[PDB]
Formats: C-alpha cells, structure tokens, sequence
C-alpha cells in the first residue's frame, strides 16, 4: 500500500552497559547483589533502523521475537507510536496491539486482520497552521476481543521538526506464564546519531494478563504529509527524523550495586 | 522455602513449618561448627608462635 | 529464670558451681502489647458475582477476572454453597484469616466430573494438555463443586465445548481459541474436512440422568502472591493504634514479628512496601494507614 | 588473638518462641561449642603472661 | 484388547498379560475412555512420553 | 533414590526432583568440607616439620 522505497543495506552497532531493570520490588540500600536472569549481554550486536527523507526511508519490517526484546527510540518528534505482537499476524490467531493516537494510548487483544503495511498519518495545512491526524490504517476488522484498555484523553504536539533528537526512550518486553511484562524509561538527550553509551535503570511499568503465543512483532509509525503530489501510495510523505534500535535478551548472571538511596547504579556481566 | 523465619511462621501452620525450621537449624549449626573448628586451628598456630 | 546463679546452674547441668566468671546468655526483653495495622478497606468482596453467577465459560475459553478493594470474609458462603474439592498450595488454610493478598486473580470454567483431578500441578491428560495448564510453582487455591441442577438439560446441553486435538501441549496460563481443521493422516486438509481431517472442538453431552463421572462441575482457581507488592485485598481483622519506642508484637499486612518501632529517614519508591537488611531480614516497612 | 563468644539461640532462632523450643533436642551441642571457645580465650591471657 | 475387553477376570484369579513391541501412544484413548483414578508411583506422568 | 543426576532428571519433573538434588548437594558439600579440614591439619604438621 506504499511505494517509493529507495533501498540500501542495513546498519549495525553494539550496545553499551545498558538494559538493566529492577528484578523485584524490595527496597535495598548499599548492597552488592548477585542475580541470574534474562538480560541483555554487554557489547551485543544491535540493528539500526532509520526514518527520514532527504531517499524515502520508512523501515517498518517484521522481526522475530524470542526470549523478550529490548527497544530503544531516539527522536525529536513523535513518530514511533506503538507495536503489534502476534504469531501469524492474521485473522486465524490472536494478536496484541499497543498504540498511541495523539489523544489516548490503547491496548487491545483481538483477532486482527492486519494490513500489509499499517501506519498513522498527520496532515499539515496552509495559512491556518494545524495538524489533526488525518490518517489511520492499521487493520481491517477485529471480531473476538478478550482484553481492552483505553487511557484518559490528552493531547500532544505533532510537528516539532527542528534541531536534532532531544528525546530517548527505553523499553523492555518479556512474555512469561501468560504475563506480558513491560519496563520503561525516559531520558533527555542531545545527539545526532549512534545511540550514546551510558547506564540507566528500567523501573517496572506494567504486567498484562494476555495469555497468548508470541513469535513475531512489527513497529507502528506515523508519517506527516502536506501539499504535495496526490494519490496516497505514491503521494509523498515527509517523515522527518527518527531512529529505533532492537536487541535480543539471553539468560546471564549479573552483579548489581544498590546505592544509599535504593537506586541501582552499576552492574557487572560475569 | 525461605531464609526468614517470620515468613515461614506467617504462611504455614506449625506441623508444616517444622520441616523448614529443622532444615535452617541444621544449616546454621553446621556453620557455627565450621567457624569453631577454624578458630581452633588458628589458635594452635598462634600458640606455637 | 529466678536468679543469675540459678541460670548458671541450669546452663552447667549440675547443682554445684565452682568459682569462675561463667558467662550467661544475654539481656532479654519481653513485649507488652500486640498491635495490628491493616489498610482502610470497607466493602465486602464480590463473592456472589463470582461464585453465584448465572453462567460460566467454556473450558477452552476459560474466564479470568481481577479482584481488588475487598474484605475476604469467606464465612458468608457457609450457608449458600457446598464445595466438593478445596485445596490450597502455597499457604495453610488456617492462616487465610491473617494475611493480605496483592495480585488476586480468579479463573472460572466448567468441566466433567471425572476431570477435576487434572486441575493440579504436574498432571497430564486431555484437559491438562490441550485446554488448561497450571505452572509448577503455583501459589493459590482450587475450588470445585457439582452443578448438575444448573448446567444440565433434559434434551442435553450443548453449549460447553472442549478441544480434542492439538499439535503440541499448552504452556501454563495460555489460551487458544483457534478453530482450524486438524490433519491426522498425511493428505493435506486444504480447507474442508475429509477422511483424516477433524474439527478440533466437541461439545460435552450433559444429561440429568448420567453417572456421577459424567455430570458437570464448576471450577474456580484463585491465584495470588503474598508478601511483596503492597496488597489490596485483606482479611477480617481489626486494626489498633500504633505503638512506638517499645518492644511489642506487630502484624503489618500479614507480616508478624516482635521488636521496637522508630521513625526512619528512608524514602520508598511508589511500588515498594518492604525493605530488608544484608542478611535477608526485614528492617523497614511502610504503614498502610498514614 | 581476639577472644570471641557466641550465643546459639540468638544467632539461630533470634527472638522466637516457636523456635528455641526445637533447639532443646540439639541443646547439648551448644554447651560443647562454648567449651571450645572458652578454652581458647583463657589460653590467650596465658600467652601474654 | 486390554482396556476395551468384553470380559474381565475375578479379583482372586486376576489376569496377567505381557506387552512387547509397541509405540505406546496413549493419546488415542481420549475420545473413548474416561478414567476415574490414575496414579503413578515410580515416575512423574509428564515424563511418560 | 539414586546416585546419578541424569536418572533423577529423566524420571521426575522438577518439583519432585529438587529434593533429591538437595540431598545430594548437602552430602557432597559435607564430603568437600571434611577433605579441606584434613588437608588443613596435615598442612599444620608439615609446617612444624
Ligand atoms: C484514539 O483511539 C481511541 C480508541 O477508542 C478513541 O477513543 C474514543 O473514546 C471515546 C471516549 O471514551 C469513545 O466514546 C469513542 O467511542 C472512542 N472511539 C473513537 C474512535 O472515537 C479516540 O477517539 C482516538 N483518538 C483520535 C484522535 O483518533
Ligand atoms: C562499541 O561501539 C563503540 C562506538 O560505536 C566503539 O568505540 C567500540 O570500540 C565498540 N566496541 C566493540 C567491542 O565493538
Ligand atoms: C552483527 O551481525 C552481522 C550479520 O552477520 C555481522 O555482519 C556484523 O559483523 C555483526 N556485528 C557484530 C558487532 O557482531
Ligand atoms: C485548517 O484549514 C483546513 C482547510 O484549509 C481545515 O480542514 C482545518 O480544519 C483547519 N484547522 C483549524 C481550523 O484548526
Ligand atoms: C470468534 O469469532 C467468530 C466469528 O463470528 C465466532 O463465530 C466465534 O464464536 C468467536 N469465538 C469466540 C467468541 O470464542
Ligand atoms: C540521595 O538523594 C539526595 C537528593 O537530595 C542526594 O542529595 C544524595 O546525595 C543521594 N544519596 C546518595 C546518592 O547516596
Ligand atoms: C444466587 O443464585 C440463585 C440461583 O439459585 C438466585 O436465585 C439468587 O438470586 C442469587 N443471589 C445472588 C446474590 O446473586
Ligand atoms: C440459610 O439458608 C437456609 C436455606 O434453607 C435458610 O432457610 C436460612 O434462612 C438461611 N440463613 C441465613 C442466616 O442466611
Ligand atoms: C507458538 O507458535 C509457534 C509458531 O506457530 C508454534 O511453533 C508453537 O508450537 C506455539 N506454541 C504452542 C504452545 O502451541
Ligand atoms: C484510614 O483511617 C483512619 C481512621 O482512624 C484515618 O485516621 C486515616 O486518615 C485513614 N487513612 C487513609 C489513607 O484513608
Ligand atoms: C470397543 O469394543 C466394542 C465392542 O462392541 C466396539 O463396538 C467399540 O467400537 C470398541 N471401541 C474402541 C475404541 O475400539
Ligand atoms: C469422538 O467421539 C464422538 C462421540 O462418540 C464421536 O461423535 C466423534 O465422531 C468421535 N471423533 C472421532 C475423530 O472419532
């Protein structure tokens, strides 16, 4: 459902000593603690995905999901807006949707019949400057739904397309015993490329009782367009600048340091 | 099932808590005996010096 | 326990003591009062809407519900319900009145009479492999009771379904509601069923005159964890005012102990309730009220 | 060398009445351990002498 | 032959039979037999496959 | 029930197997402790020589 996809081989990089999350909910102060669990090994191969246009790079493929995943997003404008999880991504199996549509964040578990290339779209008007999310194509139908959650309404800016990336978001996804575990973290940052090395905690965010079988996942993006050539498919889009990186988790034994205030500060990969 | 006596005494009745209490007692007695033996050996060396 | 000389006599296991220094045990202080601190919870827990429901779910599409802001006073069920099977795994039943639970979930479905034994860790069979599975380290309780007068019809009730064929066994707490065509032989089914193609769901045949092994039974499974993760469902106990700077027996959200309580300068994160020392012992705790 | 003393019931049971009612069956062990430690302590003062 | 037999022996003259050269796939008994009691002693059922 | 880890892991599920594994672990730890203590005593004698 989209064209104009000038291509080039993908990139690669490593990960710094980042991707550590709180393993439990017990306060500990000034401790060295050894734990074995599913973590992201230090200095691991990481793929790099762009979203820009000088090129018309969009980069929303389907990637394997195994033993959890680690997702890092660097951006200055809200473009990456959710994810889709499932096993066949068809109407014969159940699937999970998490997406933010600029007013609400919605989580759903249904029998979605997904599109081959889903996205969201914002349109830029003339004279009366405005952006009112004039496009949303993620699926065709959803019949049997067992889980549903919608948040309280809000609003967010939509263009912001100046300067370099000024926001960094970290997410860790795991699936164990019918529970989908999400850990999250946010950080201000000023950079141009090449996710900075550093260390940060990954405080727990949510646990959902979905109870499904997950093997693959895909990323949800939003494109903003304006007065250009018509004919949505070959009609131009102006996805400004965003990047997302993906890493895979493995079982490892780590050593953690708990500070005086109860905050994890450093770790060692045995 | 745990390293804290309070948790065991809070979650279990006496007949079932007795087993875990016995296991902990044996372990800690073994630790104390090991400490005493090492102290005796070090004391012998110090006496020679 | 009379005098230090008597204590030395008891320790020495004799009636005569020579001259020495005879180190005794220690300085010991006994508590004076007992205190209880439970959160502010008033509403009774919806036992009627769960147990006394008009209809249950099919076993393959089992139902899961979340329970919060409750007072778990299960005496109310004593006059209305009679349970054939009731078994807990992580706790002793007699302690259920002195605890607060954190992440309670209730699972409901209906099965045949001869299959209640399969709702247990480590079991195998049709239900334990294709429909509903429990984890190895399960903490919770299982309740099952006969429902012949409700789920049986004279002509035969054909609303409850179960899966019969599957390529592989399920994982704990996993659901599967696909209705494809199962291929048993070698010729591909390519859609429509045939000689070696089957519809994987069949309906229980419930009649009011069948044997006890074929009559329907209702099953409810309660799952929770106890100590960490500050709780929301609590049992029927009365709170008392806090006593500090004195050695007392304390019960904080189900954690029992003895000691003295003082103010602290620590600051807990919003998702933390307990704090332990180096030798895995509880030393800090938040207060449910205030 | 440093002179040390150990209390069983405080280290093992640690202020509990359900415990320390089960150590009685093992009680004869503790009186042995102290007779070792004391034997070290009295020895130390002799060394300096 | 074993489970779906037309006649069973008396308890005092109980019957014994030898089994050899099988592929023991007990999944084929699901649609025809319902078992009231099934207990294994030397092994765990989940390993029977 | 056996002196081989593989047999226990092959015939039993984890929740029935940790007990046997724990018994074996305690026994082998005790054996190692005894070996270390004897080595310490022999080392002291050789030091004197
Ligand atoms: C984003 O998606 C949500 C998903 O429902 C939309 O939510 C609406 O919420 C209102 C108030 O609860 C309901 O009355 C509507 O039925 C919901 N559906 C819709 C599509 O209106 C929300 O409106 C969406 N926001 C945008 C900007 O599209
Ligand atoms: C990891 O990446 C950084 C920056 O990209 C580089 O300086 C460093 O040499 C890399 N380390 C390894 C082991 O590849
Ligand atoms: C990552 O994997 C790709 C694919 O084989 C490989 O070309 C690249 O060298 C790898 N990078 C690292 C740092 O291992
Ligand atoms: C801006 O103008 C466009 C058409 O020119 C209109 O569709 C849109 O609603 C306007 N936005 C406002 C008035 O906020
Ligand atoms: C799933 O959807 C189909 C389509 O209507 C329906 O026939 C079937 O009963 C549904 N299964 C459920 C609700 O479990
Ligand atoms: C704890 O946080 C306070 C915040 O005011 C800070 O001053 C203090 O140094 C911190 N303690 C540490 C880092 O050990
Ligand atoms: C309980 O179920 C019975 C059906 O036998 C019904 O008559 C009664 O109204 C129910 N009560 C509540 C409180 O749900
Ligand atoms: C208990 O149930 C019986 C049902 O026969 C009823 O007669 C009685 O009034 C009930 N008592 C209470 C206290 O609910
Ligand atoms: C989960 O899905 C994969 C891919 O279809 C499949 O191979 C696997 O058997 C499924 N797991 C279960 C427990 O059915
Ligand atoms: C709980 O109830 C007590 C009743 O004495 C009251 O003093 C306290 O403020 C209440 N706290 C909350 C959080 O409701
Ligand atoms: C069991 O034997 C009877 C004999 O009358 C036969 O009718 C039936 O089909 C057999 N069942 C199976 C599963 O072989
Ligand atoms: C399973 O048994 C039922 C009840 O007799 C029968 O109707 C059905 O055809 C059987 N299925 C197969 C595949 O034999």
């Amino acid at each position: 459902n989209l064209t104009t996809r000038t291509q080039l081989p993908p990139a690669y990089t490593n990960s710094s000593t980042r991707g550590v999350y709180y393993p439990d909910k017990v306060f500990r102060s000034s401790v060295l603690h050894l734990t074995q669990d599913l973590f992201l090994p230090f200095f691991s191969n990481v793929t790099w995905f762009h979203a820009l246009h000088v090129i018309k790079r969009f980069d929303n493929p389907v990637l394997p999901f195994n033993d959890g995943v680690y997702f890092a997003s660097t951006e200055k404008s809200n473009i990456i807006r959710g994810w889709i999880f499932g096993t066949t991504l068809d109407s014969k199996t159940q699937s999970l949707l998490i997406v933010n549509n600029a007013t609400n964040v919605v989580i759903k578990v249904c029998e979605f019949q997904f599109c081959n290339d889903p996205f969201l779209g914002v349109y830029y008007h003339k004279n009366n400057k405005s952006w009112m999310e004039s496009e949303f194509r993620v699926y065709s139908s959803a019949n049997n739904c067992t889980f549903e959650y919608v948040s309280q309404p809000f609003l967010i800016d939509l263009e912001g397309k100046q300067g370099n990336f000024k926001n960094l978001r970290e997410f860790v996804f795991k699936n164990i015993d019918g529970y989908f575990k999400i850990y999250s973290k946010h950080t201000p940052i000023n950079l141009v490329r090449d996710l900075p090395p550093g260390f940060s905690a990954l405080e727990p965010l949510v646990d959902l009782p979905i109870g499904i079988n997950i093997t693959r996942f895909q990323t949800l993006l939003a494109l903003h367009r304006s007065y250009l050539t018509p004919g949505d498919s070959s009609s131009g889009w102006t996805a400004g600048a965003a990047a997302y990186y993906v890493g895979y988790l493995q079982p490892r034994t780590f050593l953690l340091k708990y500070n005086e205030n109860g905050t994890i500060t450093d770790a060692v990969d045995c | 099932i745990s390293s804290v006596l309070n948790d065991i005494l809070s979650r279990l009745d006496p007949p079932e808590a007795e087993v875990q209490i016995d296991r902990l007692i044996t372990g800690r007695l073994q630790s104390l005996q090991t400490y005493v033996t090492q102290q005796l050996i070090r004391a012998a060396e110090i006496r020679a010096s | 326990a009379l005098d230090p000389l008597s204590e030395t006599k008891c320790t020495l296991k004799s009636f005569t003591v020579e001259k020495g220094i005879y180190q005794t045990s220690n300085f010991r202080v006994q508590p004076t009062q007992s205190i209880v601190r439970f959160p502010n919870i008033t509403n009774l827990c919806p036992f009627g809407e769960v147990f006394n429901a008009t209809r249950f779910a099919s076993v393959y599409a089992w139902n899961r519900k979340r329970i919060s802001n409750c007072v778990a006073d299960y005496s109310v069920l004593y006059n209305s319900t009679s349970f054939s099977t009731f078994k807990c795994y992580g706790v002793s039943p007699t302690k259920l009145n002195d605890l607060c639970f954190t992440n309670v979930y209730a699972d409901s479905f209906v099965i045949r009479g001869d299959e209640v034994r399969q709702i247990a860790p480590g079991q195998t069979g049709k239900i334990a492999d294709y429909n509903y599975k429990l984890p190895d380290d399960f903490t919770g309780c299982v309740i099952a009771w006969n429902s012949n007068n409700l789920d049986s019809k004279v002509g035969g009730n054909y609303n409850y379904l179960y899966r019969l064929f599957r390529k592989s066994n399920l994982k704990p707490f996993e659901r599967d509601i696909s209705t494809e065509i199962y291929q048993a032989g070698s010729t591909p089914c390519n859609g429509v069923e045939g000689l070696n193609c089957y519809f994987p769901l069949q309906s229980y045949g419930f009649h009011p005159t069948y044997g006890v092994g074929y009559q329907p039974y209702r099953v409810v499974v309660l799952s929770f964890e106890l100590l960490n993760a500050p709780a929301t469902v609590c049992g029927p106990k009365k709170s008392t005012n806090l006593i500090k700077n004195k050695c007392v027996n304390f019960n904080f959200n189900g954690l029992t102990g003895t000691g003295v309580l003082t103010q602290s300068n620590k600051k807990f994160l919003p998702f933390q309730q307990f704090g332990r020392d180096i030798a895995d012992t509880t030393d800090a705790v938040r207060d449910p009220q205030t | 060398m440093t002179k040390t003393s150990v209390d069983c019931t405080m280290y093992i049971c640690g202020d509990s009445t359900e415990c320390s009612n089960l150590l009685l069956q093992y009680g004869s062990f503790c009186t042995q351990l102290n007779r070792a430690l004391t034997g070290i302590a009295v020895e130390q003062d002799k060394n300096t002498q």
